[PDB]
């Protein structure tokens, strides 16, 4: 039930809500009150799930799907079997999320520690209802949103994508994909780092991080440190992550027609327009 | 067919990968324990690693994990139920006591030395060549504690020798006694420094160092421990 | 409000650290560069010294060339126009000979084999770089991760310009040194294997890309929220814990239900990032070679 170390830290405080009431684990787990609040928005949004498999008869989550109501209904609310079940969900789901995110909060204060976990989670939180209220909204209607099922949101995203012709002329998506390339880039690189010093060739002792620093002075001049790369992380994750937001947030809404179309305005400012050859003359 | 093949055996060395990860992230905190301190009867479906062994530098010893595991301390805590999972409340002064968000562990009476065998960190008079090179320079600010009352003034910086990073502000208190604050529980404004973690009548109580010059693994420990634990048991004194 | 340690509060200077020596040749090292203020307000401001030599130069040296016999190809392409190369800069493109040539290297200079020329010259420059980064490791005595690691991000890289183009028997299956054109390639690629979303590699490898982005969010928020213990420091942290460890161990097992250790979360790291381009890798060089519509195999699975 405890690590060997962990009795200490089960001390008594840090909820936000409730008092001492749900103030308790379960086994490894902590509860609070907003572990209760995540248990009943996810049992219910499962249950509500199991449901529309029933109306849609299939028992195989390849094939379950949970699909918004049709473009017809506007902002307005859809019948259960049509549309209804996915509102209700992704209410449930939102409900799920925030919850789970307060509950992080409460742990954070029970070990006294920062913030920066459940503040860089909000992140997705973001996305996610960037993608099913914040765009649809604007749009117009709760079917601009992508359904609850496998393969089905796959449909949706290669569909949306094409809408627009080839997306990866949508300027934002770009620079959001730099950053999940680059974060990627950077997880290797550190976890390599701090591994290499720890495990060193056979027999020798674990390098120091002066090592490391050197290490790395020495491949590309230069070493951002130990609070540094930590810094750097959590910065490109949640860039990627803000820019995705955004290229998904603009598109539809302030640009519909075709990405790789946007780019004329570069090429069509007056001082290089109608200047002969290249590609685009 | 051959990709058929590949995408099967793939999800195999997944699996073994995912159990080496998980194994290999044992090496510590196991066996699990009864909240008595006896080992538990449940350790999962995973065993343990078998161990591995670090040779520290400096001629500082090795390390061997997994390996008995011993808190080295009595916990000043006592149970509030008469069945596991609830918590623990403190029999005396969390604080004081050093349990709860005030927890320190039982580490090195050595202070961390960099690549070459010097202590790590250093007061900046003893650091020599250090200086501010940027940002509002803190030496000299009266400290501010979250009841809003003056406790000491900033009279050094430790800093990190290697990273040339500034670790603490040395702190100056009405009896002529220095205590050392973590650089991360404060905030530097431009005529005083403000900990939102202490009121000013705890930073007495923030552990003192053995010498003027070092800071170890067991006082940085201690230190940190204790002032983190204020949010939380200084609450009572900490005003808007 | 609390400080949340994003960026320092507070710089302190002092003389350059020429760094440790073990088994490395002095004299291949340049002198420390200036000191960056700016650096300084995130990560450490000390710039250098960086660690040149036989492999460094004939990496850099490759490198430029590649950057090079590209820009050149650009500024014909721009009709020599400094105005133009300005506007069309994403519209310009190095391509591959055309299947004709199929993997001869007779191919002409304005119809390809400048093409094979730059190519070479970036497979000289990566495979140097790489070695590179193995030495460079080996005379500090430290575990060569950081190269095991690079080999990964080389493996899609290798598949994607050398080992498919050379299994499906030409050059044209390689992808174009241009910014839009390497972009049109890549959707051109999905369209033609009957959709990149049915590889199951694909999709694994964007599990793992996805997956980074989740985990260096989780590590980063951990270590930045347990710093005010010396969270940073973890490699003391590994030979010796501290509050700043456990507090982070008990926060993800209060959480989620498990924990990693100060290495282990490292070991996570370092796998969940190499398998990106690994199953990438694996995921591009079945595509036309052993399948040729990823639709029509996942509706049979062989
Ligand atoms: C096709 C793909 C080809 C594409 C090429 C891309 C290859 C990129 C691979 C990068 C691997 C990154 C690994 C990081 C790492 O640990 O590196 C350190 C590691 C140790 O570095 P060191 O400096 O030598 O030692 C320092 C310390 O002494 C020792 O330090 P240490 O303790 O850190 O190292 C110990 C380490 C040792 O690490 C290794 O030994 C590496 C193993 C490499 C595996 C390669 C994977 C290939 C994927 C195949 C997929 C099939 C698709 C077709 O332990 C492990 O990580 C164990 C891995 C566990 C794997 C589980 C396998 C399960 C098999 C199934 C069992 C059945 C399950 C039951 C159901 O490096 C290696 O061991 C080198 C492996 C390189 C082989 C490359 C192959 C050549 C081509
Ligand atoms: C954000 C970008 C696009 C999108 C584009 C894609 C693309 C492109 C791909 C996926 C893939 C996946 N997507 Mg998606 N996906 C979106 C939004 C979502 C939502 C959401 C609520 O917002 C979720 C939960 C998922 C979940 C998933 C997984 C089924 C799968 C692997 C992802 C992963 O490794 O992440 C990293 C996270 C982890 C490793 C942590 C653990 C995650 C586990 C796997 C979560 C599984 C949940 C799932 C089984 C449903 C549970 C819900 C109920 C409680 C039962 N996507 C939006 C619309 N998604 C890949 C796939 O192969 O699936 C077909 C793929 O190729
Ligand atoms: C044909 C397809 C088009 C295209 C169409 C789109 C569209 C359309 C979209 C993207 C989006 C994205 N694209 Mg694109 N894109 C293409 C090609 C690419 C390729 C490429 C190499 O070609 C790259 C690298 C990317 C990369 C990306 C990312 C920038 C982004 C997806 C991640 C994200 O948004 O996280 C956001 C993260 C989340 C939503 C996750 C939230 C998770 C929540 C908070 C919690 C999950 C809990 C879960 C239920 C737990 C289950 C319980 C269990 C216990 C686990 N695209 C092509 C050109 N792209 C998506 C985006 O930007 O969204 C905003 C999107 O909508
Ligand atoms: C229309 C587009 C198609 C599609 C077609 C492809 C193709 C084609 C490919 C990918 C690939 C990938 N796709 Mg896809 N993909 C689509 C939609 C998506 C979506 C989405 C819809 O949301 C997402 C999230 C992704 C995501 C991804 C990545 C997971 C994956 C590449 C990983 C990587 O980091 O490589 C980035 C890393 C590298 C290329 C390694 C290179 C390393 C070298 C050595 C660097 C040298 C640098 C050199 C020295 C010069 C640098 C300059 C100096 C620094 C100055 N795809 C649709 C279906 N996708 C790749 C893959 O693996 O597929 C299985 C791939 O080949
Ligand atoms: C912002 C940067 C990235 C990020 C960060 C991030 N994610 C995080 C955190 C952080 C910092 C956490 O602290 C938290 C965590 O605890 O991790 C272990 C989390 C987490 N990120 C998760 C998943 C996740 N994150 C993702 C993305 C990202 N997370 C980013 C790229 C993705 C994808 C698709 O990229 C996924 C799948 C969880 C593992 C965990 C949060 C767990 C959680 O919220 O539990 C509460 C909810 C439930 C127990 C289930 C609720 C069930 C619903 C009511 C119904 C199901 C509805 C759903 C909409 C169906 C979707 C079906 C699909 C097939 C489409
Ligand atoms: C495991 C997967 C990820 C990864 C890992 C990775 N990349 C790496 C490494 C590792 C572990 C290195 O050690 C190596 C490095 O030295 O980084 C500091 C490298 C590296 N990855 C680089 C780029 C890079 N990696 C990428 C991708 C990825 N790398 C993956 C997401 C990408 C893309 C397209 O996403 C790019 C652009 C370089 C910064 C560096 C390899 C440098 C190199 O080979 O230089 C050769 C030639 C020159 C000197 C050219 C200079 C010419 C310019 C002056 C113009
Ligand atoms: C033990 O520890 C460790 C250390 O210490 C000892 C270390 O050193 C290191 C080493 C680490 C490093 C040196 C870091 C390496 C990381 C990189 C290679 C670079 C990271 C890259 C970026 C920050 C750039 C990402 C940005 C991109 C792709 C796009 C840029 C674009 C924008 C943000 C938008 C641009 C816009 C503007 C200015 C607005 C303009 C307005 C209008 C047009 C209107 C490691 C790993 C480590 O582990
Ligand atoms: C350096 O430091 C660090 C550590 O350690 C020193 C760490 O460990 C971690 C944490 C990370 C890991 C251990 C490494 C592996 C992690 C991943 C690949 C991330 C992906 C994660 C998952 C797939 C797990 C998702 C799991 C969840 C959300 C919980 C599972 C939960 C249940 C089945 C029950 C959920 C709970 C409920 C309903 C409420 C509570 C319960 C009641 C009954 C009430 C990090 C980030 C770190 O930076
Ligand atoms: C500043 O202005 C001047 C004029 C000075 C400049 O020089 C400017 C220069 C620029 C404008 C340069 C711009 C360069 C880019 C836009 C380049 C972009 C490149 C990419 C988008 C590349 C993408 C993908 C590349 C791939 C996957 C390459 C793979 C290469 C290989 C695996 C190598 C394979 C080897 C070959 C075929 C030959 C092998 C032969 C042997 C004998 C072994
Ligand atoms: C580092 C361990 C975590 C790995 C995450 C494994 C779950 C990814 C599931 C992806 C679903 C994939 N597939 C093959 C059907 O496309
Ligand atoms: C590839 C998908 C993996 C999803 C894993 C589901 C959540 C894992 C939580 C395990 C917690 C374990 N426990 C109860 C033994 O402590
Ligand atoms: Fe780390």
């Amino acid at each position: 039930a405890l690590l060997s170390f962990e009795r200490k830290y089960r001390v008594p405080g840090g909820t936000l809500v409730g008092g001492n009431l749900f103030d308790f684990w379960v086994g490894p787990f902590y509860v609070g009150f907003f572990g209760v609040a995540t248990f009943f928005f996810a049992a219910l949004g499962i249950i509500l799930i199991a449901w529309s498999a029933v109306l849609q008869g299939t028992w195989n989550p390849q094939l379950i799907s949970v699909y918004p109501p049709a473009l017809e209904y506007g902002l307005g609310g859809a019948p259960l079997a049509k549309g209804g079940l996915w509102q209700i969900i992704t209410i449930c789901a939102t409900g799920a999320f925030v919850s789970w995110a307060l509950r992080e909060v409460e742990i954070c204060r029970k070990l006294g520690i920062g913030y920066h976990i459940p503040f860089a989670f909000a992140f997705a939180i973001l996305a996610y209802l960037t993608l099913v209220l914040f765009r649809p909204v604007m749009m117009g209607a709760w079917g601009y949103a992508f359904p609850y099922g496998i393969w089905t949101h796959l449909d949706w995203v290669s569909n949306t994508g094409y809408t627009y012709g080839n997306f990866h002329y949508n300027p934002a998506h770009m620079i959001a994909i730099s950053f999940f390339f680059t974060n990627a880039l950077a997880l290797a690189l550190h976890g390599a780092l701090v591994l290499s010093a720890a495990n060193p060739e056979k027999g020798k002792e674990m390098r120091t991080p002066d090592h490391a620093a050197t290490f790395f002075r020495d491949l590309v001049g230069y070493s951002i440190g130990t609070l540094g790369i930590h810094r750097l992380g959590l910065l490109l994750s949640l860039s990627a992550v803000f820019f995705s937001a955004l290229c998904m947030i603009i598109t539809g809404t302030i640009w519909f027609d075709q990405w790789v179309d946007w780019w004329q305005w570069w090429v069509k400012l007056p001082w290089w327009a109608n200047i002969p050859g290249g590609i685009n003359g | 067919d051959l990709a058929s093949l590949a995408i099967y055996s793939f999800w195999i060395f997944l699996a073994g990968l995912i159990y080496y990860l998980q194994t290999e992230n044992m090496r510590e905190g196991y066996p699990l324990e009864n909240e008595d301190g006896t080992p538990a009867a449940n350790q999962g479906p995973f065993p343990l690693p078998k161990p591995k062994t670090f040779i520290l530098p400096h001629g500082r010893g090795t390390l061997t994990v997994p390996g008995p595991e011993s808190e080295d301390r009595p916990i000043a805590l006592a149970r509030t139920a008469v069945s596991e999972g609830f918590p623990h409340a403190p029999t005396g002064d969390p604080m004081k006591d050093g349990v709860g968000p005030a927890s320190w562990v039982a580490r090195r009476d050595l202070p961390e030395l960099d690549g070459h065998g010097h202590n790590k960190i250093k007061p900046m008079k003893a650091a020599a060549g250090f200086h501010v090179s940027a940002g509002k320079n803190p030496i000299g600010l009266p400290v501010r504690g979250c009841d809003l009352e003056i406790a000491g003034k900033v009279v050094d910086i430790w800093v990190d020798i290697p990273e040339q990073m500034a670790r603490f502000l040395e702190v100056e208190l009405k009896d002529g006694s220095t205590r050392l604050l973590p650089m991360q529980m404060v905030k530097v404004q431009s005529n005083r420094v403000h900990v939102n973690a202490l009121s000013s009548d705890l930073f007495a109580g923030i552990p003192t160092i053995k010498s003027p010059t070092e800071v170890t693994l067991l006082e940085e420990d201690k230190i940190c421990g204790y002032v983190a634990g204020g949010l939380m048991y200084a609450a009572p004194k900490r005003k808007s | 409000a609390e400080y949340q340690n994003i960026f320092s509060q507070v710089q302190v200077r002092g003389p350059a650290d020429l760094g440790m020596t073990e088994d490395v040749n002095l004299a291949n090292r340049s002198g420390v560069g200036p000191f960056s203020t700016l650096l300084g307000w995130f990560g450490n401001a000390q710039l250098g010294p960086i660690y040149l030599g036989s492999l460094g130069v004939l990496s850099l040296f490759s490198g430029l060339m590649w950057f090079f016999t590209i820009g050149i190809w650009f500024w014909y392409q721009a009709g020599w126009n400094p105005a133009v190369f300005l506007r069309d800069l994403f519209f310009f493109s190095l391509e591959p000979p055309a299947p004709e040539y199929g993997l001869s290297f007779a191919a002409p200079l304005k119809e390809g084999g400048l093409w094979l020329i730059a190519s070479f010259f970036m497979f000289v420059a990566v495979w140097s770089w790489w070695g590179r980064t193995y030495l460079r490791a080996q005379a500090l005595g430290m575990g060569k991760h950081t190269a095991w690691a690079f080999l990964s991000a080389i493996w899609l890289w290798m598949v994607l310009g050398f080992i498919r183009p050379i299994l499906m028997g030409s050059w044209s299956e390689a992808v174009p040194y241009g910014i839009f054109s390497h972009l049109d390639w890549t959707n051109n690629f999905s369209l033609v294997h009957g959709n990149l979303f049915y590889n199951p590699f694909h999709g694994l490898s964007i599990a793992f890309l996805y997956g980074s982005a989740l985990l260096f969010a989780m590590h980063g928020a951990t270590i930045l929220a347990v710093s005010r213990f010396g969270g940073e420091r973890e490699l003391e942290q590994i030979a010796d814990r501290g509050t700043a460890a456990e507090r982070a161990y008990l926060f993800w097992r209060w959480t989620m239900g498990f924990n990693a250790t100060m290495e282990g979360i490292h070991r996570w790291a370092i796998w969940m990032a190499v398998l990106v381009t690994l199953t990438g890798g694996i995921g591009i060089l079945l595509s036309g070679t052993v399948v040729d519509n990823w639709y029509v195999w996942g509706q049979n699975h062989g």
